[PDB]
């Protein structure tokens, strides 16, 4: 458990690596130190996955219609280029979302060009264009349209700029067109700044000299909430109990309309700062909309962000707040009186994407249990620069971990949960350590806010103290 | 708010009525939604002939399609060898998307790798990658074989698989006599099952086809099984069970049945029992090689007869009574070992099952969907059983499999509403079940969605959804069902049988309004 | 100002020295003009560096990992007469993709500026074999508005200038896109001048210069440089000249009209002979 | 016999003519050949068959689907001398990928035959810009098995035939592959003979032979003809003869030797002046 100990661990893990490899993956893994916020601490992020590893970083194309723009419900989302793509991306993020399916929602289904050998060769424009024709045809109470490149998109030149400009102007229909080829960037973060930029570029400015719209002192842009399992939900009847007005959702539970109806709020609620800072920094620079970082994870971090929040408008805001705090005090208190002496003391290592490596953890200590380990994915410095102050001292962190670094780590950390997706559930289930799915919570959730740290502490109990981890062993054996 | 003693998720939780004013003040201030009216006036609509022929017209946009890239089936087929691990040269989400698909279907892990090919790689090529790549994932993860696969981004830009693996040999980067099979599995061409058939054939042509002078055909007196794409692993359990029952020397090629039901007992085993590669070179000796589906793998037969000099029978799927007759008795007539009493019973008891359940089974209609073979001997079954498969459905069918099909339908009288769809996609299925009604659906776990639609129709226009088929993602431990044989029968047809059961009894509960048929005895 | 010129033609006409030469006297005639190839031979800037510039734009990405990463002052140079130049990169021969190269590197040019200068021309030297939309780049809507296509009398050439006015016909129905003019560069064909005039009149189009097949320019290029700074005297620099004076007043933009291959088969069947 | 080879070069260099007239000279021979361009123009097999060739590969297999649909007479057609001719399809220029089209069609005609048959020899016509992979498929395992790399006196197809030997190089390593020698195609440069042999010997390969260029080849063209056909009698036709008879008889396969920017320019200035 100390710093000598975990960095020879890091060198026993990496002696296997060719010379290349190790020399590459050793800049991966460090042993954090808090009151050193910057990249110099042997841990750099946001670079190339050596070739045939295992990894488990993504492609920009899950970046962007993963999870920026396809939880947008009333907009069709296609995915431009072979199937697959959007079959394998198909409803497997549970953002949340209520409308009726097939008629003015949009967010489970998968629509797609399904290029064949001809489609390579000859090019897609027209097809591209008969399919927007069609989808006018079919779905008409669909708000606007979103085309989400794949690789062969990007590799033969298609101009999917001009057909949406086209199309966009002959159906009157917003046509948004995404650049998110697969081998673009390394992860998923580059979906992100793609995203984001078309957000900006083709939706961000349509109300830009509309002032129908009726402003408040109190009205709030919840960014970088995806709605999985509800967690949007869970966040905004907190602001809206508080005072605020919460006007638009980007990107869970949200429709084009309040996208572009953000640029008229007071205040930019930020909760991924990874995958939408980039917008909030643009607006801040273009409409002079102020921004700031909230964690509604725990009932400290979300009483902690209900009051810097408040703090940004008048004192009834903040006296309402007092009122909300003091209103949900007593059922987190009886969670935690319920929960904490079952999981106090517990290590939990923790491997997720671009921001819920720390933000967990607040929730996590509330119950008493310790994080003695964590990673990213596609996460940048700034991330790791902010995940620093979070993570205990002498603990190893970890991006863009291989599956055998994750496998040794935990054979030698031997921890009593591990929180990570779907690809790492069933190869540490089969070494006796408890699971917890962090992307989908496990197909349960929400766990923001109040209401989601008792569902958080339930589920944490009930895989920690599962009897059948008690029975990996058959007895006819030592 | 959350009671302590009764934590409600997700649902129930945001039925309480704090969550249903706040969502419905939400909805009609910022969204802009439009009128219940509108909304269901064109749900209405889109349940309608003109909206079905309006579908049907469709020749540019796919709308939920049922069918997978090529490199899915080309890593299924990998992983069915001895210490294999699959290899998929280009891009890293594509190796994401597949070890999620095969993870949440199978709740098993799933290993592949990729060489994580980038801008600068789709620019120069990604041969480099190649190299590193194998040296890194040999170095690693100690398989005894890696087999090679592709993205579609590498396919456009037309890399070498071999020219790449060979010059990895021949840099030092790999030893020269490891073994690396390759194929080159275009995402554009085909599914999946196109891609495991372009596997087998690579790593078959791997190990056969410099070694053929010393082959003589017959002389380990076994028969070649190659089961092509499937997921169920009963069905590789009950070719093998069968096989030996029967006393027959077989070579099951392509087994992935141990590396994906892996015990879980504290270890984690990463490799377990495949098809070894001495089974691969002694292949050719075998007196013939069967094909479980032979209508995704052709250019494996082509292959396999061209340079094994293997007469591969022409043999269906066997599925139901008659094709697993037929089955039994070609291998019996290959192998010269006679049919045993234990499988002439099984068949006598799966006829004593259809003779018990074929009252209920009788006159249902049902609309199915999945991969060519799996629905071919489906729609047989269900015309042994006496059902009307009215909607086919195949969006990796061809022409020629959609002509078996039709032939094999107008054999039976039960085959008189039946139409086979090539090309379309669940959307046009959602259509066809919407206007033309079926008591039933089979297919995957996407078909859940047009249950939904049809439930908002109204309750008397519900279409249930049985879940046999790939992927099945909402429930649990499917999988492990057997398909093929008298015991894949068998468990169709209880599945099929009950589903109807449990369907009549839900309609017959309302008491004192349709509970005098709530009988006890059925 | 900032006008935005692209040259297409058969390969091997002679476009990137045609190029070269018509920048470097507009250099002569005090304008300020850059150049990008868009070749993956980062050949399109040699006779203007005079050197084989080693600063591309895809192997510099490499060098620095993401395109994200690169800087527009680390592959952006200057030649004769104050040219800028930039080159894309471009894999071997037989590997990887071009046209991806060719997009990414143009791309970068829009996102960081570049063009965002008092530039009063920005040529696009493409490459001979226009084989996929990544080449057609400089084409599309905020890209060069006027095609130059140098050809010759042979009639390859000439099915090779029909089939790029095949391609350029979409990008200008969708664009703003237009075909000034065919540069003729010489190869001593026969009846030349009638031929390239015939095609040209087919096509819509008008002849905007004619440049005779002098060895002046070989000797120049294999002095790493353009026959302006080779010979200021020589008859060819006065021919560059004039086709420089002319594209500056060329005013005649015009959508191409492609024809037919019997069309062709007719127009060098009666123009080609005697 | 079933020789396999590959004609590369500089974009207009004349790969195209030379090796139609190359196969027109061996069919008078005796020989049973077959061309197939790898080109998106389908311009590669015109002199064969005396007409533009409608019937490509990929065009068809787009007008009926999948190219598994496709048979190899509906594509497969005869023309002088009974020298089978086939071309791959592509699309207009700025749009799709032709590269992956030629993969295609190379991989149908694999399978169905074609090759498979009483051929002696099997040439591959591929563009002058070899800008991806599918460009580089003749140059597979068991594809063409000899590389002929047409060049010329201007420096710039001197250091195209260079990068192509680059591009040759990770094919020849790995495959049976190799550099049979270049062919030079003259266009009045000064030192011709002098820079062309010393950039074979640079390279390791050879000069197979030295075409001259005379007008009469764009007389046999413009007749949609081979010049062997269109005046037997003409210098040019024997030239082309001992072109063809110095092909069959060539031995010399070798792995090519690349040679950096500042050899060919060194090699240039030494033997490009006076
Ligand atoms: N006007 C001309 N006079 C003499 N030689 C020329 C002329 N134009 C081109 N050339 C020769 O032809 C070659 C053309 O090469 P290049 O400009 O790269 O062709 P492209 O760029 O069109 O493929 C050059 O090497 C040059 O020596
Ligand atoms: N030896 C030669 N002498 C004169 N002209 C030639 C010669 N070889 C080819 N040509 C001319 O080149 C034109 C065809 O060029 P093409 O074959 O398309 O170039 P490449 O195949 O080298 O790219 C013909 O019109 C012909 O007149
Ligand atoms: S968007 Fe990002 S990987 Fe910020 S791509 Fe990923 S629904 Fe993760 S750690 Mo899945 S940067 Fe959201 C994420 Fe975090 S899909 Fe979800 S759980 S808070
Ligand atoms: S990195 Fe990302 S998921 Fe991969 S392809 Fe590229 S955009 Fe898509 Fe697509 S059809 Fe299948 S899954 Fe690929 S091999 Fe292509
Ligand atoms: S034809 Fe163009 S888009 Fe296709 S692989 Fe070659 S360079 Fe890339
Ligand atoms: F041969 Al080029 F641009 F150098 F067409
Ligand atoms: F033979 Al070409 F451009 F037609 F080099
Ligand atoms: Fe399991
Ligand atoms: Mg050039
Ligand atoms: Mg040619």
């Amino acid at each position: 458990m100390s710093r000598e100990e975990v960095e020879s661990l890091i060198q026993e893990v990496l002696e296997v690596y060719p010379e290349k490899a190790r020399k590459d993956r050793n800049k991966h893994l460090a042993v954090n130190d808090p009151a050193v916020t910057q990249s110099k601490k042997c841990i750099i992020s946001n670079k190339k996955s050596q070739p045939g590893l295992m990894t488990i970083r993504g492609c920009a194309y899950a970046g962007s219609k993963g999870v920026v723009w396809g939880p947008i419900k009333d907009m069709i989302h296609i995915s431009h280029g072979p199937v697959g793509c959007g079959q394998y991306s198909r409803a497997g993020r549970r953002n949340y979302y209520i409308g009726t399916t097939g008629v003015n929602a949009f967010v489970t289904m998968n629509f797609t060009s399904d290029f064949q050998e001809k489609d390579i060769v000859f090019g897609g424009d027209k097809k591209l264009a008969k399919l927007i024709d069609e989808v006018e045809t079919l779905f008409p109470l669909n708000k606007g349209i979103s085309v989400q490149s794949e690789c062969p998109i990007g590799l033969i030149g298609d101009d999917i700029e001009s057909v949406s400009k086209v199309k966009g102007a002959e159906l009157s229909k917003t046509i948004v067109p995404v650049r998110c080829e697969g081998f673009r960037g390394v992860s998923q973060s580059l979906g992100h700044h793609i995203a984001n930029d078309a957000v900006r570029d083709w939706v961000l400015g349509k109300r830009d000299e509309d002032t129908t719209f009726a402003s408040t002192p109190y009205d709030v842009a919840i960014i970088g909430d995806y709605n999985i399992g509800g967690d949007a939900w869970s966040s905004r009847i907190l602001l809206e109990e508080m005072g605020l007005r919460c006007v638009a959702q980007w990107s869970g539970d949200g429709s084009i309309s309040e996208i572009e109806l953000t640029p008229k709020v007071k205040l930019n609620l930020v909760h991924c700062y990874r995958s939408m800072n980039y917008i909030s920094r643009h607006m801040e620079e273009k409409y002079g909309i102020p921004w700031m970082e909230y964690n509604f994870f725990g009932p400290t971090k979300t009483i902690e962000s209900l009051r810097a929040i408040a703090a940004k408008f008048d004192e009834s805001i903040q006296k309402k707040c007092e009122e909300v705090i003091a209103k949900y005090k007593p059922e987190w208190e009886a969670v935690v009186a319920k929960y904490r002496p079952r999981l106090e003391g517990k290590r939990v290592m923790l491997y997720i994407g671009g921001l819920r490596p720390r933000h967990v953890i607040g929730a996590y200590e509330d119950l008493g249990m310790e994080v003695v380990g964590t990673g990213y994915e596609f996460a940048h410095n700034d991330d790791y620069d902010r995940t620093m102050k979070e993570m205990g001292d002498s603990t190893l962190l970890y991006d863009d971990v291989t599956g055998y670094e994750f496998e040794e780590f935990v054979k030698r950390i031997k921890p009593d949960l591990i929180g990570s997706g779907i690809k790492e559930k069933f190869i540490f289930q089969k070494m006796g350590i408890p699971f917890r799915e962090m992307h989908s919570w496990d197909y349960s959730g929400p766990y923001h806010g109040f209401d989601g740290f008792a569902i958080f502490a339930r589920d944490m109990d009930m895989t920690l103290n599962n009897p059948c981890w008690k029975k990996l062993q058959a007895p006819w054996e030592a | 708010s959350q009671q302590v003693d009764k934590i409600k998720a997700s649902y129930p939780l945001f039925l309480d009525q704090d969550y249903k004013d706040m969502l419905a003040k939400k909805r009609d201030g910022f969204e802009e939604k439009y009128p219940q009216d509108k909304i269901d006036e064109v749900f209405q609509w889109t349940t309608t002939k003109e909206y079905q022929e309006l579908n049907f017209q469709r020749e540019a946009l796919t709308v939920n399609p049922a069918k997978a890239c090529q490199p899915l089936g080309a890593v299924l087929c990998a992983l069915g060898f001895e210490k294999t691990m699959p290899y998929v040269h280009g891009s890293q989400g594509c190796v994401a998307y597949f070890r999620s698909y095969f993870n949440r279907h199978f709740r098993e892990p799933v290993s592949c790798v990729s060489d994580s090919m980038t801008e600068d790689a789709a620019v120069f090529g990604g041969q480099q990658n190649m190299k590193d790549g194998l040296q890194n994932c040999k170095a690693t993860y100690k398989p005894d074989m890696i087999a090679v696969s592709t993205t579609c981004m590498a396919e456009v830009i037309g890399d070498d698989l071999n020219a790449f693996i060979n010059n990895s040999k021949k840099e030092g980067f790999i030893p020269d006599e490891f073994p690396v099979p390759f194929a080159h599995t275009p995402s554009f061409v085909g599914s999946h099952v196109t891609g495991w058939d372009n596997m087998f054939e690579g790593i078959a042509r791997y190990f056969t086809l410099k070694s053929m002078d010393d082959k003589v055909v017959g002389s380990n007196k076994k028969i070649n099984i190659v089961p092509g794409f499937e997921t169920y692993l009963g069905n590789f359990r009950v070719i093998k069970r069968m096989l030996s029952e029967m006393g027959v020397g077989y070579s099951l090629l392509s087994d992935p049945e141990e590396v994906l039901d892996t015990p879980a007992d504290g270890q984690f085993r990463m490799y377990a029992g495949g098809t070894t590669q001495e089974e691969m070179k002694d292949a050719p000796n075998a007196l013939n090689t069967v094909l479980l589906q032979p209508w995704h793998l052709e250019k494996t037969k082509k292959f396999v007869e061209g340079t094994w000099k293997h007469e591969v029978p022409k043999l269906n799927i066997p599925m139901g009574l008659d094709w697993t007759d037929e089955f039994l008795m070609k291998v019996s007539e290959i192998s010269g070992q006679p049919i045993p009493a234990s499988l002439t019973k099984e068949r006598g008891r799966l006829v004593d099952m259809m003779t018990d359940s074929h009252t209920w089974l009788h006159g249902k209609r049902f609309a199915l969907w999945g991969d060519p073979d799996f629905v071919m001997g489906l729609v047989k079954f269900l015309l042994e059983l006496g059902c009307e498969p009215v909607h086919i459905l195949c969006h990796n069918g061809n022409k020629r499999w959609k002509k078996a099909v039709d032939a094999i339908l107008a054999a039976s009288p039960y085959g008189k509403n039946a139409t086979v769809y090539i090309g379309k996609d669940l959307w046009h299925l959602r259509s066809l079940v919407f206007t033309d009604k079926p008591d039933f659906m089979i297919g995957n776990s996407y078909g859940k969605f047009i249950q939904r639609d049809t439930l908002h129709k109204g309750k008397e226009f519900e279409v249930p959804l049985i879940r046999i088929g790939f992927p099945i993602f909402d429930r649990h431990h499917l999988h492990r069902s057997t398909t093929l044989g008298y015991e894949g029968a068998m468990q169709i047809l209880t599945t099929l049988v009950n589903s109807i059961l449990e369907r009549l009894d839900e309609e017959t509960r309302g008491m004192q309004a349709t509970d005098y048929n709530h009988d006890l005895v059925r | 100002a900032m006008r935005q010129c692209a040259i297409y033609g058969k390969g091997g006409i002679g476009k990137s020295t045609t190029t070269q030469n018509l920048v470097a006297a507009l250099a002569e005639m005090g304008k300020k003009v850059m150049i990008v190839g868009c070749d993956p031979k980062a050949d399109s800037t040699r006779l203007i560096l005079h050197s084989k510039a080693q600063n591309t734009i895809m192997e510099m990405a490499a060098e620095a990992g993401t395109v994200e990463d690169l800087e527009l002052e680390d592959v952006l140079k200057a030649g004769y007469g104050g040219v800028k130049c930039v080159e894309s990169g471009g894999p071997e021969p037989g590997v990887g993709c071009a046209g991806r190269g060719v997009i990414t590197a143009i791309n970068f040019l829009e996102e960081e500026g570049a063009y965002e200068d008092d530039l009063d021309f920005v040529f696009y030297d493409v490459l001979g074999d226009v084989v996929c939309g990544g080449f057609a780049m400089p084409i599309r809507e905020n890209k060069a508005q006027e095609i130059y296509i140098v050809c010759s009398g042979e009639m390859m050439a000439m099915y090779a200038a029909n089939n790029i006015s095949k391609g350029i016909v979409k990008y200008a129905n969708s664009g703003s896109v237009r075909l000034g003019g065919l540069i003729c560069n010489s190869r001593n064909t026969d009846r030349e001048d009638e031929l390239i005039i015939a095609l040209a009149n087919k096509l819509g189009t008008q002849m905007i210069h004619f440049v005779p097949r002098d060895n002046v320019v070989q000797r120049a290029e294999i002095r790493r440089m353009t026959v302006i700074e080779y010979d200021p005297k020589a008859k060819q620099a006065d021919e560059y000249r004039a086709l420089a004076r002319k594209v500056v007043d060329n005013k005649l933009l015009v959508i191409p009209n492609p024809i037919t291959m019997d069309e062709l088969e007719e127009l060098l069947m009666e123009f080609g002979i005697m």
